[PDB]
Order: C-alpha cells, then structure tokens, then sequence
C-alpha cells in the first residue's frame, strides 16, 4: 500500500488543522504533494482522501479540475510558461524559442533527466513584464536567450 | 526570504493605495507603523460597525473586481441578513492585463489586511478569507507572514485591542482557474470543491459560504478602507470627481513606454493613460486598439473616455492592453478565444461548446484552413455561447471579439479571402 | 481653608476603608488627589494627613519622596517619556523633538494652555517597544511624528 | 471593562508554562483560565499540608527571579521556623532598566500569578498577601484588581476556601516612582505608608518584615511558578531544563536585536542562543559591541557563550538582555546607567547618596568633553567608592557597570580623556 512520508505527513496534517473544516484543506495538501513528488501520484489520493474525511472520487475531481496539478508527468521543476495576450504580443515565441535551444524541449514535455517540463498556462498576472515565466516558484521577465541560459543555470 | 517576482513599475498622482507599493519591496509592519498604520483600525474599533458601513456608503467606494458595485450598499446587504457572516478578500486576480491586486499584496500587506480588519468588524465577520489564485506563491508567503505580524501586535485575535471583537484571517491558495474569481466559485473552492458557479439567486450577501451571508470584495476594493476611515468619507469623496470619487488602478500593457499600474483619479481619460502617464507607444505607432481585459475592445476613434464606471466611462478593471498599427487583431482575438477555452467550467451547455468551438474554428481561420461552414460556425458561435449560462463567463466569452468583429472588419476580411 | 469635593472624599474613603490599616492607603490617595486636581495642591496634604490618621510632615515627607507626585505644575494630561538606556539608543531624542515640533514644549514645561507637560522619567518596564511613552495611564511606542500626532489628537 | 492602552510585547516560549497564554497579547479571565485547567493546582495544594508544599518547592530548585536568585524553598522555609501570623508579598515593583518580563503576567495571565500567591500563602500560613506593582503600571494594576475579585466569586480567595479553613485576601497596593521599592525591606516600609527606606539588614524580612512579622516577599515570576511544580509535580518539574538549574526562565531582550520581547526558556541556553537563535539576531546584522544585564553588568563579545543560569560563571540575575552593536558609544551608555542610579539613591547612606550624584555629574562632563583632569580621577575615585557602607544593593552595585565598561572598552574611554 500506499503511505506519505513522516515529513511530508506533518505538513499535510498542518494544512489540515489550519482552517476550521478539515476538507477546506484539500488544495493546500495538493499543492503540498505535488510539491514533494515533483506531480500528484494517483497512488496518494486514497490516503489524502481520508486524512480530508472526503469519498476518493471528490479528491480525484478536483485533481482533474485544476490546471496547476499534473497527475502524469514528474518533474523536478516546472517551467510556466505564459501564452496569453499580452506575452503572446510581446514575445512569448521567442523565450519558446530559446527554451527549445538550451533545453530541446517543447511546450508539454519533459526533458529525459526528469529536471524540466514547460508548461504553457494562461496569463500569469504581470503583464507589465511581457513576456512572462515562471521556474516552480519564482518568477521572470524573459529578455533574451544568455539571461535566460543564466537564470536556468540556477536551477540544478 | 521569498519567490522572485518581477519588478513592475508602478506609479501614482494621489499617493494612497501606491503610497508604499510605488516602490517594489516588501513593507513590513514597522514601516507600515511608521506612516501612522493601523490607526484606522484604531478609529474604526471606536466607531459602530453600522456607522463604518455609513462611510463606506457615503464615499461612492464601488468595487474593484469588475462589476464595480457599491460596496458599503453591498455590506448592508448582508448585515440585513442573520450572523454568522463571513468576509472573503478575493486575490484571485487572472484576467488577462490584471496585475494591479499583486502589487498591493507583494509590497504593502498591512495595508489589506488592515481593511480586511475593519471591513470583517463592520459586518460582523469573525472569521475572514483571502482566497489567493495558486500563481502567486510570494504574495502567499507574504501574506502568512504580515499576517502573524498583526497577530504579535495584537491587531488580530481575539479581544482586539480590548474592543470585544475577535477576528481570524485564513489563507487559502487556488490552484490554475480563472473561474475561482468569480464569488460562487470562490466559495465552492473554499468549500473544497470544484471551482463551479453556483445559480444565482441566492446571492453570497444571503447564501455564501457554509450558507451563511457571505461579503466577497476584491484586493483594491478593501485597500480603500482604511483610508476612508483615516480621511473621513467626506474628505475621500473630494478625490477626483464627486460621482466617481478616490483612487483607481490601473494596470496598463502591452506597447506603451512605461508598463506598469497607475494610481489615477476616475476623470483621467484613456487617451491620458496611454500618453500623459504610460509615455504614449513603443515607437511612437498609431494607438489601434485597447483591450479592456478579455471583456472589451475600444478603437482609436474611443480614446477621449473617462475611466470611471459611467456608461460611457471605460469600467471594468480600469486594465489597459495597447495594440499599435502592426497588431494583427485577428490573431489578438485568437489569444482571446483561447482564454475563454480554457477557463469555461463546463456546467453550462452553450458556455462548455460555445468557448470551444470559437477557439477552434478562430484558430482554422488565422491559420488559413477554414471552410466557409467554418466560417458562418464561428459567427453563430460566437453569438451563442451566453445562452443559459449562469456566471458572467458565459456572458461575456464572445463580447470582445463580437466588437472585433465589429470595429475591424477590413482585417478580418483579408482573413476571409484567405 | 481647604476642603475635598464630596465625591473625590468618597474615594478617598474607600482607599483609607480598603487596607487593614489606614495609613498604608497614603499613595492610593496621593494618586486620586493628583489625578482629580492634575497636580498636588499643597494645601490638599493637611485634611489628608486627617483622615489618614497621621501627622502632616509625614504626608510632607512622602509627597517629596514619591517622583510621581508634583506639586508644582497642574497639567490635564502627562506626558511621561523614558530617558533611560533602551529608549535612549532606540530613539528618545526623536520622540522628544517630534513633542517639540507639535506642542511646542520641551521636557519639564506645560504648554500655555496647562493641557499637556512632558514629564523625563526613568525606564517605564516596555524597553522593548523602546522608545516609549504615556499620555496620563496610556502606554505608547513611538514610531514617527505623523504617528504621534494622531495619538495626541485623541486627548482634548 | 477597558483598560489604560498597552504596546502590545513580543513574547515567545519553547516551554509553554509561563507563557502558554501570556503569548498571546490581551487579558486572559477566568473561565479562559480555568478551561486551561487553572486552579486545578491550587485545589491539590490545599489537600496538602502547608510543609508538603514547601517540600516540593524546595525539590524543585525554584529560585527567585527578582535578581538575587535565591533558593525559594528555602526562603519559605525560614519564615515558618517564626511564630505567625505571617505575611506574603508579591514583588510586582519591577523597574530596573531593560526588564519587562514580569508586566507580560500581570497584565495578560493574572489568574496565573493570583493562583501562585494563593499556593504560597497557604504554604507559609499568611493570611494577608500583598502585591506592590509599580506606579507606572497602571494598566496591570486595574487588571489585577479585577482578576482578584473574578476569583473571590468563583470561591478561591475569602474565608475557608474551597472547604479548607484556609482564609485569604489580597490587597494591591501601587508605587509612585521609586525603584528602591522594590527592594524588599523599602517595599516593606512603602507598605506600611513611609518613605521607601532600606532597612538595616539582619534582621531580614522573613523574620521580621510587615509590622514586625515574618514576612516572605518573591518576585511575579517566582511565584507563577509555583501552580506548575504542584500541578507537575517536583520531579517533572525537575526535568525541564539542566537539572541543578531547571524550570522555565523568562529573558527580557531589548535594543539592537530583531525580535525584542520576552522569551520563555531553560537555563541551558547560552546568551549567543538567546541573541541570534531565538531573538533573531541584531538589528542589521552589526556586531555585538556589548551586553548590559540590566543596570547591573556589561557582558562583552567575548562573553556570549555562557549558560543562562545562576553558575558563578553564567549571567544570572533577572536575565535582562540589553544588547548593543558596534556603532553604539559605551560611554554616552555608562552614563545613561549612571543617570539612572543618580535618580535612584534614597539618600541614606553618604558614599551612596553623594557617589551615585557625582558619578552622574562627572561622566556628564566627560561626556561632553568638560572634564578636567581632576574631574577624570575624581569620577574614577567616585565610581569605585559608592559601596562603602551601604545598607542595600544599590550602594553594591551603582558602580559595577560602569566599572566594567572601564575594564572591557578601555580604548573607547580613552578616547574622551584625551579629547
Ligand atoms: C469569470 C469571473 C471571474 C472573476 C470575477 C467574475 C467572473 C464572472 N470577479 C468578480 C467577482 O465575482 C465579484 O464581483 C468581486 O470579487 C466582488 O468584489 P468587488 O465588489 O469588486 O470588491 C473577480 N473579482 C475579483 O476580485 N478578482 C477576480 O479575479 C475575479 N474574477
Ligand atoms: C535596589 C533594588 C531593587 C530591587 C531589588 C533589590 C534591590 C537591591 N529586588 C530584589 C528584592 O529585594 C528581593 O530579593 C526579591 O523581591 C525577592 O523575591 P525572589 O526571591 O527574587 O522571588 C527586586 N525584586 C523584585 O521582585 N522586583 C524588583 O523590582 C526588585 N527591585
Ligand atoms: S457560464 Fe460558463 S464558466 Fe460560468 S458556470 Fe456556466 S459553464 Fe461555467
Ligand atoms: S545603599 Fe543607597 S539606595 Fe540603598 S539604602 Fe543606602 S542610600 Fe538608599
Ligand atoms: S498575458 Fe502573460 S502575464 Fe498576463
Ligand atoms: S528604557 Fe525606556 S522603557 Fe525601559
Ligand atoms: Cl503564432
Ligand atoms: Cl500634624
Ligand atoms: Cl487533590
Ligand atoms: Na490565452
Ligand atoms: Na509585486
Ligand atoms: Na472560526
Ligand atoms: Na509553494
Ligand atoms: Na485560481
Ligand atoms: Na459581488
Ligand atoms: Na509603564
Ligand atoms: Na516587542
Ligand atoms: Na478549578
Ligand atoms: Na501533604
Ligand atoms: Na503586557
Ligand atoms: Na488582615
Ligand atoms: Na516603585
Ligand atoms: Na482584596
Ligand atoms: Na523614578
Ligand atoms: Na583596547
């Protein structure tokens, strides 16, 4: 069977002890999961959806629901990549471009090391900054392929 | 220690909501003490919550989430109905051009949380959400942290300030969908469910969160709190003109000089937008468009507008995307049709097939590939995909490429020979 | 000669009432008389010395001993600032010139109007929310002038 | 009911007993109190006889938090080999410079330190309690006022509490500006409506104190703890912390640090831990320059890694933690410390009354570079001659600060003779 690490455990019993209902956590412990596999396992749902007091098939739903989880791909950093409006007309293209040359990878796929995986989502709220991306948590402006290929380097 | 976010610009004429946020750090209690924070909160403890609601009535505050409703006319609202109640500040902010909630989370907290305190004591609200879209992860972090700031100087918990209010300020995170924004979906989420607008009425004034009477206000909405009770709502409506009165945002985009938000009085028009404050277009081009959000499309000939919410006032979100003359509109819609494609929440049928299918025969169309049935589709499409719906989504899916449609028809003519 | 206004009496009687004994309620007294006079009149001390039993140099003696007791200036509120170590190295002088520049008095004076007197004083037990201050019973950080002034406005 | 407005001190515990509700920064009532299983200890303490209670007090190696950290047992124990009745003071007078530990019980847990006199006072057979607080709490003082007459109507003070036979009152009595008050015997003398006076000791108040009787005065944060070491028992009680020094002590830390305010703590930790571990550093990340205990001693940088505790070798006191950084100009401090005890002396003693004054005035003028050589050997003569016949420690100690800043910044102070 299927049982979450103690570290791991400590964090999801956290989230859930933090608001008043148990089920209203159910995001905070995705996030939290996803976080810690690199991708939500299916294997992880049964167990989480009894920490939550929640039948499995309305945790499998909501995983289905929101973009932001991946239930099929692991990856050790997600590399959000904005093709909405104002990236779009600003160069989401090119930063495309140059994360096909440094990484040889499109949008949707993973590089075969497992340590990268583009994910194409819409607008990320700094339009300001065309075009926009994120690496996991962070957050850049893309100005051109060597500032690109520096800020990735950080990521190891 | 916190994610990195990139610096956008930001700028004000009123120095209120921009007065820390102007510069692109994080302001921590201290500083917000310094400039005399907090003690709104003070003033507002000693009044009655239906005297906070008063002011907030009286100084024409109307909502920064895009309906721009009355917001002290929402309050009474709810108050009208029997407690619990519960406050919700809505930090979902994804439309596309919106960055303008970011700003105020990521560099001056308190001062949302201070308005979170007095808006939550006003309609009785002892337990209050920010409900934060998942994209955001520093303003999470930030947000926990000013939070437990305000706990260690007894500016939340119970008792405060030995005014016999208790209030709790929960953080909860979304996790990749534009519909959590809107208020029944937000609650739903809250809930722990699926992001899905729910039939309205009930409205969440009546029928929220747990069923109770529930106040939902966006991030700007609840930052002018504590400046109406610091000024008096005499004094705040002297800000601009008197039927559309305070401070505005402004998150301004695409090709103009100077990227960024603006904290501007509502009589500035478009046209001073784009060129007294952003410092006109890249290149000096020819203005073709301006993209309200993904809600509306002003032409050249619309510029000499106000920025208010008048019927012929800009409205919205106050968010300004500038195309210039080499903006292909067409391709600008398809990026439009796209959004709306992806958030649809399905519930609804015309809404769930509707936003679909005009992405996806306005993507045959760009790419050259459509038949004329593909053609006459996407027309019929895109003026039926409101039917039956029930959130503002579906209302409004195939609005700003109808007014593309309308205002640039030699463009996507060319589109149609090909 | 002098005599208490009843009520101000009654407390005094409650104080002198409150102990097992009555002179052991000289400071509770003290403390009443100053609060309801803004001072301690001199004239106030000899029907103390009455009801409490004791003969007026003592009185004389304690009111002299005391550092909270002024018998010199009559003021509506107190301004009580530290001049001890903490608050010294954390920002007594800007505290002080912030009091300057709104009321226009330096420690020691009451303005013209007998509202307000800065009063120096040793360390109020909050030196970690140093620099510190109190307006009569109020305990304050300072913070700034824009701080202060609305604080001050509240007392009228 | 409001209270006067209180800044709202930082407090944190890695222990939860003092601070397990003082965390939190407001007035915690009685039935607050109470679900928190509050004066569950004082029921047990009267089904044991006054001398079990002692016992356990002194198996549980309490000492005393008002600066001299004397054994309280012990203490109790001395009063009681004394004919009653007898007397039982809480020492709320708290007013030496940097400490603020003792105002966070008061004024956010006074059913805590109520629940401590009561014990107490059984334990030595007092059925009059005292607390003298500061004139300059006022807020704490009205707290208190209220907290006492919430436990009369819940049965816990008055005659034959609880079934017991055991009567109680407890009186409030406020300062009015004098931080020789609280020295034991000149609170006593306050209490009995003088001057505020040090006696000469012996004889010591647990033999003759209040009227003549014997009396035992602790300091607030003794005597919050008694509720836990009858709650736990002594052994448990025991285990917290090193075993010679054990149970919680609270740490007062201001000046150049992050996080200043109250940390409850064992007296295990080092003063490098209490600065940088759980204070958060020092503000900017400068330099530790120096550490003033209060108005008593001045620790320098070398001297971080001691324990917490009262070793010979360890900083002791009332863990007052004042800390300075590189910038900070010792001497403009020694005078503040000397302006302190200035303002301080009651006067009775000559070498006290006119050391304390002249030192003052001296380091003033040196301060302001209107020293003459003889005003520098006159100041250093002064400084090492406040002690002299001294019939209290105020006398002791006005010039051990001072003396070490002498001692450990040489460079700095030569700097002023020179200009
Ligand atoms: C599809 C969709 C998406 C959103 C919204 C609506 C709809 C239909 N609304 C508006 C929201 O429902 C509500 O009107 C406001 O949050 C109320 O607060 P104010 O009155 O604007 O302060 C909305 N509001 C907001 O504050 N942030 C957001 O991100 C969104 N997103
Ligand atoms: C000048 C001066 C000033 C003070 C003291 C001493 C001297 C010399 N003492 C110590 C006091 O006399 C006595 O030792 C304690 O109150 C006894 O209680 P504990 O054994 O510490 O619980 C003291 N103690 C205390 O509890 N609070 C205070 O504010 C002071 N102040
Ligand atoms: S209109 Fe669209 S987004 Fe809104 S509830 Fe219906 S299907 Fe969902
Ligand atoms: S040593 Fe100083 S403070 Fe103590 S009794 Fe003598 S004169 Fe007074
Ligand atoms: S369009 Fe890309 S961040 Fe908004
Ligand atoms: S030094 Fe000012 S309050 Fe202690
Ligand atoms: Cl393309
Ligand atoms: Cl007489
Ligand atoms: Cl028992
Ligand atoms: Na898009
Ligand atoms: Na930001
Ligand atoms: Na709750
Ligand atoms: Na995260
Ligand atoms: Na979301
Ligand atoms: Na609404
Ligand atoms: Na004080
Ligand atoms: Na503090
Ligand atoms: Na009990
Ligand atoms: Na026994
Ligand atoms: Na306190
Ligand atoms: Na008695
Ligand atoms: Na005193
Ligand atoms: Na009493
Ligand atoms: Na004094
Ligand atoms: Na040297």
């Amino acid at each position: 069977e299927f049982e979450f690490p103690e570290e791991l455990k400590t964090k999801l019993q956290e989230h859930i002890n933090y608001f008043p209902k148990k089920r209203q956590a159910i995001l905070l412990c995705l996030h939290e999961i996803q976080n810690y596999y690199g991708y939500i396992p299916p294997e992880s749902l049964k167990p989480l959806a009894d920490m939550l007091e929640l039948p499995l098939n309305h945790v499998e739903g909501v995983v289905a629901f929101y973009d932001m989880f991946d239930r099929e791909d692991k990856a050790k950093y997600r590399i959000r990549v904005c093709v909405s409006i104002v990236c779009h007309l600003m160069g989401t293209n090119k930063l495309l471009k140059a994360l096909e040359n440094i990484l040889g990878i499109k949008p949707g796929e993973v590089t075969p090391d497992g340590k990268f995986k583009i994910v194409p989502v819409q607008c990320l709220g700094a339009c300001s900054e065309a075009p926009v991306f994120m690496v996991n948590d962070d957050e850049y402006k893309f100005e051109s392929e060597v500032q690109l290929n520096e800020i990735l380097s950080r990521y190891t | 220690s916190y994610p990195a976010i990139p610096r956008i610009y930001a700028e004000t004429t009123l120095n209120m909501l921009l007065k820390r946020a102007k510069k692109p750090r994080v302001h921590s209690i201290d500083e917000y003490l310094k400039d005399g924070g907090y003690q709104a909160l003070e003033k507002a403890l000693n009044m009655s919550p239906e005297e906070i609601i008063d002011w907030v009535d009286k100084s024409t505050l109307r909502g920064g989430g895009g309906a721009g409703f009355p917001t002290g006319k929402k309050w009474k609202f709810a108050v009208q109905n029997p407690g619990p109640r519960y406050f919700i500040c809505n930090a979902d902010e994804s439309e596309p051009g919106t960055f303008k909630d970011r700003i105020i989370i990521e560099r001056d907290p308190h001062l949302l949380i201070e308005g979170i305190i007095i808006s939550s004591y006003a309609i009785g609200a002892n337990e209050a959400y920010i409900y934060i879209r998942g994209e955001y992860p520093a303003g999470y972090y930030i947000l926990r942290d000013a939070i437990e700031e305000a706990k260690k100087k007894g500016f939340l918990g119970k008792n405060i300030l030995g005014s016999g209010f208790d209030l709790e300020i929960y953080v909860a995170r979304g996790a990749g969908a534009y519909i959590c924004g809107e208020e029944t979906a937000l609650i739903e989420s809250l809930e722990g469910k699926r992001g899905h607008p729910r039939l309205k009425p009930p409205y969440p004034v009546q029928k929220g969160l747990w069923g109770k009477p529930t106040v939902v206000n966006n991030v700007e909405t609840i930052a002018n709190v504590p400046f109406i009770i610091s000024m008096g709502w005499e004094e705040y409506r002297y800000i601009g003109p008197s039927d559309y009165a305070g401070p505005k945002l402004f998150p301004v985009s695409g090709k103009v000089k100077k990227p960024g938000v603006y904290e501007l009085p509502m009589n500035t028009t478009l046209r001073e937008v784009i060129f007294k404050y952003a410092g006109g277009t890249l290149g000096n081009k020819k203005v073709k468009a301006v993209f309200s959000g993904a809600l509306d499309c002003f032409s050249s000939e619309e510029l000499d507008i106000p920025m208010d919410y008048s019927p012929l006032g800009f409205g919205g979100t106050g968010t300004v995307i500038v195309l210039t003359e080499e903006d292909d509109i067409v391709e600008a819609a398809l990026k439009i049709a796209e959004f709306y494609e992806h958030e649809t929440c399905g519930q609804c049928t015309p809404c769930r097939v509707g936003c679909y299918e005009q992405a996806n025969l306005l993507e045959k169309i760009y790419k050259g590939e459509a038949t004329e049935q593909d053609w006459e589709g996407f027309d019929f499409v895109n003026r039926n995909i409101q039917p039956t719906s029930i959130c503002g989504l579906g209302a409004v899916a195939g609005r700003l490429i109808r007014q593309t449609l309308e205002k640039f028809p030699e463009e996507w003519e060319k589109y149609r020979k090909k």
